[PDB]
């Protein structure tokens, strides 16, 4: 059955779809992944300048 | 006294009314995920 109120909340009145599905069906396992990448060229090949 | 019983009257019957209760997830409208992944709903609006 549905658990109390209180152990389902965050603490700040939301809780996650994942505890309120009892029958296990649904899943939330969906993170953020950025894209970390930069090349050689762009990264070595900066301007530059210098005195004569 | 007899009651007439045939064996396909007394071991079929109308089936009894009953209520199947689906899972609140299914119920509730999916929506896009926060910060963390998680799809976070506001407690006091959990469907049964």
């Amino acid at each position: 059955t549905l658990h109390t109120i209180s152990s389902l909340d965050y603490g700040d009145g939301r809780t996650c779809v994942c505890r309120i599905c009892v029958c296990g069906k649904h899943r939330c396992t969906d993170p953020k992944l950025p894209f970390f990448g930069e090349t050689t060229y762009r990264d070595e090949y900066v301007p530059k300048s210098t005195v004569r | 006294v007899r009651d007439f019983g045939t064996t396909h009257s007394e071991s079929y019957k109308v089936p009894p009314h009953r209520v199947r209760r689906v899972c609140p997830a299914s119920q509730l409208a999916p929506r896009p995920p926060s910060v963390d992944g998680h799809y976070k709903l506001s407690v006091y609006a959990i469907p049964s």
